[PDB]
């Protein structure tokens, strides 16, 4: 077997393959989570110098994990199909021993220990993506958001963002997003997701992605003409 | 067909005292018909106040002895020196044990020492690892013998306080060192007339705070 | 230079660079002495400390009843090493009832440090160790180097500025071999000779490290206030 | 474990399960569903030797229900009862095969009908009108020979059933302490629980 | 040891890039083009061979289209001897499929998992990438007719009409230009052929130099057809489209 | 490029050297051991305000009687607490009893140079491991990932670990009670540590012989920090 | 799982106020069949130990060479391999018995019941018993197989406990043996006439004694007997 | 053997007998068959003693890493589906195994669930489970009612092993009992059958089979 030692220490005390694996992150499209009082939701950028693409068939940048969690990314999109596919079998198998579906932080715990085994085994490159896990833990309504990335350290936001352009969207979710006071309702969340991704995207027409994940497994995927609606909404109220 | 196990006989017998602990067997060695030997020792001094002995097949016997010896030994060496006490000693051998819970050790295991209070204990298992502290047991070939003699003797069974219209059982109390080699001498002699694989000689292993004692008596020959 | 990247390298003039540079981690350890007589052996080991509020690092390490070693480099390979010296010792006495004879538990650490040096991957061991034991031939010192060279002596000395005590030895020779049915003038000789390799610091109750084995004497090893009779 | 059954009617599935599990000469429980949902409108029945049924059920579950994930997408009937049979097919010739035998339930949504599947432990599958398991059949077969018709509804099913039921309470020497009777249709999995 | 002459295959850039990736995109890039579009009533795939010699025979020869089973096919674009290797391994993947479920595989699913053997070279094993680029055209009862891509990468994303290997920015750009939704078959053919005339580096696009296929429901009744196009019916749709 | 385990002329393992300065980057780790029992604080240090700092794992329970902190690239810690937890166990299964601290310690650092050309590189982590057994009472180790351990009465490690040390030196004393040693490390911590020191971006815990290991709520550290400030000011 | 083809019968032996003395004799028995008749069964290690061996034969050719090899290892950098660190009857002992315990836990045994008698660097006498099932015992007199039955009851008069084996000599002792060995001879279905003997005395050191024969045999007894019964011609 | 336990409006009582036995001999008297996984989870053990033994004690050790990574205490159900999925792997080996695993969580309430050698994992609220237990149940489902108090719950669990201890021959010795509640287990002692039977026979009047 290939038994390489890829990601090693350098002098200054720093892993570079795992350092640019980060960089594949920061060259991916940009993706933001937003947690409200009673809703999480997960905002994607899609890249529009990619005209006559067929978008059903098109793999969707959110994918689901179970029916109460989900996950989106930014960076090398072969390598988070392999992440997504691990984390469905283990959400399965948490399911079958423990007869009760997994948490967003222990399903999150679980991804983050992939992708930092992939950076002290022999044989193998770092995965070059960062994901944003939200879901509602079993018979809970507390809305759950966590990160993870290459290294392997993973912890929870209130709202957060990752891929290009993200320290620009990031700075706007800081300033706008209050602790003692979340995105109340539904439609309050989904409006600040859209536009701190509106600071970045270029258009508002097949450009953002959005997911609506509520408590008991209840997932939505809103279209075109729905999305295009807060677009239209906030321009009006920002010409002022 | 070959058979790998084997009855080399003899009988094993542990009381426990307030301050001391007695591990007894015979001397005797056995195979069919033949003594094998008269005086072959099998209870054996494994260090940290610990004595012990495997009765049955004397080959997995002799094996599991070694076997704690060594794990004795490496218990020092991976946690400083510390003493292995009387209740971690039995744990272990559960694990030696049951590690051939599907190709058994045939033996019958007592081991005895002080707990970590300074008091008298006696622990005793099956060939598979299942374990007990007790004040009392008898193990082997003669132990059916034995047992009931000591349940008697030692934890006053079936005994009542005379004139209390059996009402009041008779108190439990311990047993003075030589009160106990006393049954342990009567217990064996008893054993030696009824059962044909057990005699020779009785060696005894009295364990104190101060040390390991011997003592040796003599069986009938026959 | 070009010659030192790995340990399966000669260089031109037919040396083995990963091997002198793990002979250069012994130097850079704390200084450890041993010598014997013809009834007993002794190891001292002045141990290292990271600082005030840390320990003094364990130097002495017991192989069985009969026999133990000093070590100066890394650490963690003389745990390696005398593990692998621990099970040697066992197997002897499980298998054929037999205490292993000192040399032998030199031949086994040679060849064990020897493969090490001739595969790829792999890396030399990083530490000396002085092993002490007695036999059925008597008493006993070797001196084992990662290179794989192990030598029998009378008395030597491994670590930092170990040529002071070596030096001493070899002038006391003719003393201390005859030191015989007396432990506490073998320890005193021994303290004294560790003294010769000291610079500023002195021998301090937690800091000293002594080890004992002979005719009638298990290898035990004495710190803390057991040393303080010898400072 | 003993008496699974299974009727196929016009727009639904049937499947009936004891609720005995027997150990000796106790009956441990008298309440035990011998069912795992699969997919929300494909349902399995289960019978066979103890801890090897449970233990199948939830694998193939497990793996029905990871597939549904992957492709956000049901698994006709059909193609789960290939999947279970090629998973017992494997089974039969291993060190210690799976003693199960299983009833699929399933409505399929893009025909729009229903389907029933009988698989034995060896990998046998067959699509039948209805089936059973065990000693059932001897009695059930029969019985449902002469009474069942092609086109009858689910009420008209269960009342079949119950025909079933009562002759097997009257002339099979256990007691499998009645069972639990659960419905396959377009709107899903449901269970009678007066019956 | 033998570190000294590893390559080092599956490592990033400073810049967060995988080397052999970008590499061996940049080899395909030379390969003949190859064009897929998708109609509502139909798919089409065409490829233009490598610098055709007189004395190639023409007519039993495969070097772009191949025929994964019934209702999926791929054009190839890079080294053909690395194709082949997928293209078996796909064939078996769907037959597998078939087994397990007595059901045709669905187009998604075969594409994700070859398009995951390519990732796995990139990340492990110390091996070099495939350095191929697939068209996939394909049929099922989900969702219909459908085109992907996949690339040495392991990236794989769906189109409605797509080209891979030379001269894609001026054909994607002539595709973006005159394709539409409600487009025919038989248009998707004038499409692809028109494309390829217009971004060859020959001097003329013939009969001999190309390959064709076409994925309809054509066949008698809610049925799908593969149409592997013979030299000579090339031959006729190239005049009937008033190229030659 | 060059051999995983290979020599510097020094002699010296370069990867081990190298993974040292990757703990001088971590975040801060203070540990202060008494009579009355072990201390173990951390700088908590979120990387942004959105973070939730309740999430931050750097304080971990590895048995009852055992507690560990970390600094450096904590993703690697994860493996060595699983290996401590499991080892641990495994022990109170074979010997029906706790665990010796130095036992586990010396059983984490097995792991450490288990690497080369097994994992592919050292940890970039170093852990103090503080516990409490009968026969050494109370104890902090510092496990490196030279698979060195030293046992400390009181020992820092991160970014303002030089600092923290030579702070720690004049401090200790064998008669520190658990309140005074409680808060010595906030003081400490505070002093070193970048942004202002508050419940929320730091965390403090303890191991007692009575109560086992546990990490104090950041309701219970406000009023430790609030008892400190007044304690500093009244002279 | 086996079964012993080619066997060998009886070893006896016995302590002695300063050695030990082993015999055995020297047939190959296949079945009822006396096959080979120049087998030695007596293999001594060193100028020290001597190795008696019964059972299958061809398994005791296998511990031959152990033991022969046994000898070539121990000298291997060994410079006191004729001194100090000579090979000891308790090492060449413990060595057989942990082979034998091994095979037996594997279920594939060496066939055989072994006694290693010997004198220890101190003087001490050495005689220990080792069989397939890695049964291990020690007795101031051990036999096998009929010698279990039969020598062992004559061996026990002459040193019944330890305190008797000060009180015996060479001379007592060796007469004991040769006629343990023709009470054998007597009466054991698959032994023969020759066999040989080892003595392994402190002071006087190995003596190996070959080609010995069962003599002084009554059989004369045997013209009066008649019929079962009552014939009397 | 002789185990039971049983859900109740007070929640669960557990007893089990002491007595182990090697064929017709008695092993022992003193036997512990209720083994104390943590302070809300309880095991009682029939079947082969070393099996048991071994691992119910294996399983209190999985019961305490799952709690260490997961920071929160295990299931019942969880609890007892790591033990069955593990004789499940050892199933034709020969192990034998009757274990109750019994305890009270926030999520789940008071739960029993039956787990056995040959992969059988039952949940439920009545078990009794040994070689005495059809002696046991006779008593117990005769007697059982929900709304019965904590002071008759214990003594019915009490009653129904002296009864099998009584009848069968290889169960007796003593009887072990315990209360679990929303706030844990609670031990209500070790009762001596030498003891209880006489005590139990005068004060209820019943076991009239037997000369007085
Ligand atoms: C009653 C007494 C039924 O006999 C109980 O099940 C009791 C439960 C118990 C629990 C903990 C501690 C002790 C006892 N079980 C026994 O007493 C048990 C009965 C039994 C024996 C053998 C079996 O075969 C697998 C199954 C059940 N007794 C023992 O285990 C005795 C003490 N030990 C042996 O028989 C030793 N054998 C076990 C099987 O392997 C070979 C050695
Ligand atoms: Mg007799």
């Amino acid at each position: 077997g290939y038994d390489r030692a890829l990601s090693i220490f350098s002098p200054d005390g720093h892993i570079f393959q795992v350092e640019y694996a980060l960089e594949a992150v920061k060259r991916g499209t940009c993706a933001v989570g937003v947690k409200g009082k009673n809703c999480v939701v997960l905002g994607c950028e899609r890249r529009s110098t990619l005209k006559l693409q067929d978008t059903r068939i098109t793999p969707s940048k959110v994918s689901k994990i179970d029916s109460h969690v989900v996950l989106s990314f930014s960076g090398l999109n072969a390598d988070s199909r392999i992440l997504i596919e691990k984390a469905r079998v283990e959400a399965q198998s948490h399911r079958l021993t423990l007869e009760d579906p997994v948490t967003v932080e222990y399903l999150t715990r679980y991804v983050a220990g992939v992708q930092q085994r992939y950076t002290q085994s022999g044989g193998v490159r770092p995965f070059g993506v960062s994901t944003l896990i939200a879901g509602f833990d079993p018979r809970d309504d507390e809305p759950k958001l966590y990160q993870t990335e290459p290294s392997g350290i993973y912890s929870s936001w209130s709202a957060q963002t990752i891929g290009r352009n993200s320290k620009t969207v990031r700075e706007f979710l800081e300033k706008n997003y209050d602790r003692k006071e979340p995105p109340a309702t539904v439609e309050e969340c989904v409006k600040l997701t859209v536009r701190s991704l509106l600071e970045v995207v270029q258009t508002g027409a097949k450009n953002i992605e959005i997911t609506v994940v509520k408590p008991d497994s209840d997932i939505v995927a809103l279209s075109s003409e729905e999305i295009n609606q807060y677009v239209t909404q906030i321009e009006q109220e920002k010409q002022e | 067909q070959f058979n790998p196990y084997g009855d080399n006989g003899g009988t094993i017998l542990g009381i426990a005292g307030e301050d001391f602990a007695v591990l007894a067997g015979d001397t005797r060695n056995i195979t069919d018909y033949s003594i094998n030997s008269r005086y072959e020792p099998k209870v054996f001094d494994c260090g940290d106040n610990i004595v012990m002995s495997a009765n049955g097949f004397a080959a997995d016997g002799d094996a599991l002895v070694k076997r704690f010896k060594n794990s004795v030994k490496w218990y020092h060496f991976d946690h400083n020196d510390k003493k292995l006490s009387i209740n971690s000693a039995a744990r272990n051998i559960q694990h030696l044990l049951y590690g051939k819970r599907f190709f058994p050790y045939y033996v019958h295991t007592i081991i005895a020492g002080l707990d970590e209070d300074g008091k008298g204990a006696v622990y005793s298992f099956d060939p598979v690892g299942s374990y007990e502290r007790e004040q009392c047991r008898a193990g082997g070939a003669a132990a059916s013998l034995i047992m009931p003699f000591l349940d008697n003797q030692v934890n006053f069974k079936n005994q009542y306080e005379p004139g209390t219209n059996g009402k009041v059982k008779k108190p439990l109390k311990y047993l003075s060192v030589e009160e106990v080699i006393k049954l342990v001498r009567d217990s064996f002699t008893s054993a030696t007339e009824r059962h044909i694989q057990v005699g020779d000689g009785l060696e005894i292993l009295i364990v104190t705070k101060d040390g390991v004692r011997k003592e040796f008596y003599e069986l009938k020959r026959d | 230079n070009n010659y030192d990247g790995d340990t399966v390298t000669f260089s031109p003039t037919g040396r083995l660079f990963q091997v002198e540079y793990a002979l250069e981690a012994i130097k850079q350890g704390s200084v450890t002495v041993g010598l014997r007589s013809n009834t007993h052996a002794v190891l001292v080991a002045l141990k290292r400390n990271a600082d005030e509020l840390s320990s003094y690092q364990k130097k002495i390490i017991k192989c069985d009843e009969h026999m133990g070693l000093s070590l100066a480099g890394l650490a963690p390979d003389a745990r390696v090493l005398s593990n692998y010296l621990r099970q040697q010792c066992n197997y002897s006495s499980l298998v054929f009832n037999r205490k292993l004879a000192v040399e032998r538990a030199g031949h086994l650490l040679c060849d064990k440090a020897q493969k090490n040096t001739q595969s790829y991957g792999g890396r030399p061991y990083g530490v000396g160790l002085l092993i002490i034991g007695y036999d059925k031939s008597g008493a006993h010192l070797l001196e084992f180097q990662p290179s794989g060279n192990v030598t029998e002596l009378y008395g030597t000395a491994i670590g930092a500025r170990s040529q002071g005590a070596k030096t001493y030895l070899e002038r006391t020779l003719d003393t201390f071999i005859k030191i015989d049915g007396n432990p506490d003038e073998l320890i005193k000789a021994g303290v004294e000779a560790i003294s010769q390799s000291l610079r500023d610091e002195s021998l301090t109750v937690d800091n000293l490290s002594i080890a004992i084995v002979g005719k009638d004497t298990p290898f035990t090893i004495y710190d803390g206030e057991a040393v303080a009779k010898y400072i | 474990m003993d008496i699974i059954l299974g009727i196929r009617v016009q727009d639904s599935v049937i499947l009936a399960s004891s609720k005995a599990v027997t150990r000796g000469i106790s009956v441990l429980k008298d309440s035990d569903d011998k069912t795992r949902q699969l997919s929300p409108h494909t349902l399995m029945s289960f019978a066979g030797e103890a801890g090897d049924t449970v233990q199948f059920a939830e694998y193939i579950q497990a793996n029905i229900q990871l597939y549904s994930i992957r492709e956000d997408y049901e698994l006709s009937p059909q193609a789960v009862s290939s999947f279970v049979r090629q998973e017992l097919a494997k089974s039969i010739r291993s060190r210690r095969p799976y003693q199960v035998n299983v009833l699929i339930g399933g409505y399929d949504k893009k025909k729009n009908k229903p389907e029933l599947y009988q698989i034995d432990y060896l990998g046998t599958k067959v699509e039948l009108p209805y089936g059973a398991h065990g000693y059932s059949g001897f009695y059930t077969f029969s019985l449902l020979d002469h009474h069942y018709r092609p086109d009858m509804t689910t009420e008209e099913g269960l009342d079949l059933l119950k025909l079933c039921v009562q002759e097997l309470e009257k002339r099979m020497p256990m007691d499998f302490k009645g069972v639990i009777v659960k419905i396959v249709d377009k709107d899903g999995i449901r269970q009678v629980d007066d019956f | 040891g033998s570190r000294r002459y590893d390559s080092r295959t599956t490592i990033f850039s400073p810049e967060g890039r995988l080397y052999q990736v970008e590499y061996a995109l940049e080899s395909i890039s030379h390969a003949g083009t190859a064009i897929g579009i998708m109609a509502s009533d139909g798919i089409v795939l065409a490829a233009e061979r490598k610098v055709t010699s007189t004395l190639l025979e023409q007519d039993t020869s495969t070097e772009k289209l191949y025929k994964l089973n019934d209702k999926i096919a791929v054009a190839v674009a890079g080294l053909t001897a690395d194709a082949e290797i997928l293209i078996n391994t796909a064939r078996i993947h769907a037959q597998n499929y078939l087994k397990t479920y007595n059901e045709d595989i669905p187009v998604e699913i075969l594409v994700r998992r070859l398009s995951d053997i390519k990732q796995g070279y990139t990340q492990h094993g110390g091996l070099r990438p495939f350095g191929v680029s697939f068209i996939y055209a394909g049929y099922d009862d989900r969702y219909g007719y459908q085109l992907y891509t996949s690339n040495p990468s392991g990236n794989y994303t769906g189109w409605k009409a797509i080209s891979v290997g030379a001269n894609t920015s001026a054909a994607q750009t002539l595709l973006q230009m005159d394709y539409k939704d409600d487009m025919k078959v038989d248009d998707a053919i004038e499409l692809a052929l028109k494309t390829l005339s217009k971004t060859t580096d020959s001097s003329a696009l013939t009969y001999d130099r190309l390959e064709f296929a076409t994925i309809r429901k054509g066949a008698n009744d809610g049925e799908v057809y593969q149409k592997i196009f013979k030299p000579q019916e090339i031959k006729d749709i190239l005049v009937k489209t008033g190229i030659t | 490029d060059r051999g995983v385990s290979t020599f510097s002329p020094e002699g010296r393992l370069f990867q081990v050297e190298y993974s040292l300065e990757a703990i001088k980057l971590g975040s801060t780790a203070i540990g202060i051991a008494t009579k009355e029992g072990v201390v173990l604080g951390v700088e908590k240090r979120a990387t942004s305000p959105l973070l939730e700092s309740d999430s931050i794992e750097k304080i971990v329970e590895i048995d009852r009687h055992i507690g560990c902190a970390m600094s450096g690239l904590t993703a690697d810690a994860r493996s060595m607490i699983e290996h401590a937890r499991t080892a641990a166990v495994t022990h109170n299964l074979y010997y029906d009893e706790d665990i010796n601290v130095e036992s586990l310690t010396q059983s984490v650092c097995d792991l450490a140079l288990r690497f080369g050309e097994l994992m592919s590189r050292p940890f970039g982590v170093a852990l103090l491991i503080a516990g409490h057994d009968a026969d050494d009472g109370y104890q902090l180790f510092h496990a490196e990932p030279s698979g060195t351990f030293y046992r400390y009465n009181a020992k820092a490690i991160g970014s303002g670990s030089e600092g923290a040390q030579a702070e720690l030196l004049n401090e200790w004393h064998s008669s520190l009670t658990l309140k005074e040693a409680e808060l010595l490390v906030l003081k400490i911590l505070k002093q070193v540590m970048e942004e202002k020191l508050d419940e929320n971006n730091a965390q403090l815990s303890c191991i007692t012989k009575q109560d086992g290991f546990k990490i104090y709520d950041n309701e219970k550290t406000a009023e430790l920090i609030k008892e400190l400030k007044e304690k500093e000011a009244a002279e | 799982t086996q079964q012993p083809i080619v066997t060998g019968t009886s070893v006896i032996s016995m302590k002695y106020d300063n050695g030990v003395i082993i015999a055995a004799d020297n047939l190959g028995s296949y079945g009822s069949l006396l096959r080979f008749n120049g087998v030695e069964r007596l293999i001594p290690v060193g100028d020290n130990t001597v190795v008696g061996i019964s059972g299958d034969i061809s398994d005791m050719q296998h511990i031959e060479r152990l033991l022969k090899d046994l000898v070539t290892e121990n000298a291997y950098d060994n410079p006191l391999a004729d001194a100090e660190e000579a090979l000891e009857p308790s090492y060449i002992f413990e060595y057989l018995a942990t082979v034998m315990y091994q095979r037996r836990s594997k279920m594939n045994p060496l066939w055989n019941a072994i006694i290693v008698a010997g004198v220890q660097s101190n003087g001490d006498q050495f005689l220990r018993y080792v069989n397939l099932l890695g049964v291990t015992y020690s007795s101031p007199t051990l036999a096998t197989g009929f010698g279990a039955h039969m020598a062992n009851p004559l061996l026990r008069k002459v040193v019944d406990r330890e305190s008797d084996i000060p009180k015996t000599t060479v001379q007592v002792a060796e007469e004991a043996i040769v006629n343990a060995m023709r009470v054998l001879y007597y009466r054991d279905a698959r032994s023969s006439r020759n066999f040989s003997l080892a003595i392994i005395d402190k002071n006087t050191g190995l003596t190996f004694k070959k080609n010995l024969q069962v003599e002084n045999m009554k059989w004369d007894f045997a013209k009066d007997i008649k019929g079962y019964g009552t014939q009397k011609i | 053997t002789t185990t039971l336990a049983f859900r109740f409006q007070g929640g669960i009582i557990v007893a089990v007998d002491s007595r182990a036995t090697a064929g017709n001999w008695v092993a022992s008297q003193t036997v512990k068959k209720v083994i104390e996984i943590n302070p809300f989870l309880l095991g009682t053990i029939a079947g082969g003693a070393a099996d048991c033994q071994f691992w119910e004690t294996w399983l209190g050790s999985q019961c305490r890493l799952h709690e260490l990574r997961e920071k929160e205490r295990i299931s019942v159900a969880a609890a007892s589906k790591i033990l069955s999925n593990l004789v499940y792997q050892y199933k034709g080996a020969g192990l034998s195994m009757g274990t109750m695993i019994c305890g009270y969580t926030r999520k789940e309430g008071p739960t029993i669930y039956y787990v056995d050698s040959d992969g059988t994992r039952l949940k439920g609220d009545i078990f009794c489970v040994g070689s005495g237990q059809t002696f046991a149940y006779g008593v117990l489902d005769s007697n059982y009612k929900w709304d019965l108090s904590v002071e008759d719950a214990l003594y019915l669990g009490k009653r129904s092993i002296l009864a099998a201890a009584h009848r069968d021959a290889y169960s007796g010795g003593s009887v072990n009992l315990y209360h679990v509640t929303e706030d844990g287990w609670i031990y209500h002692g070790n009762h001596d059958v030498g003891e209880l039977f006489w005590k139990v026979k005068e004060e209820e009047g019943s076991f009239n089979n037997v000369i007085g």
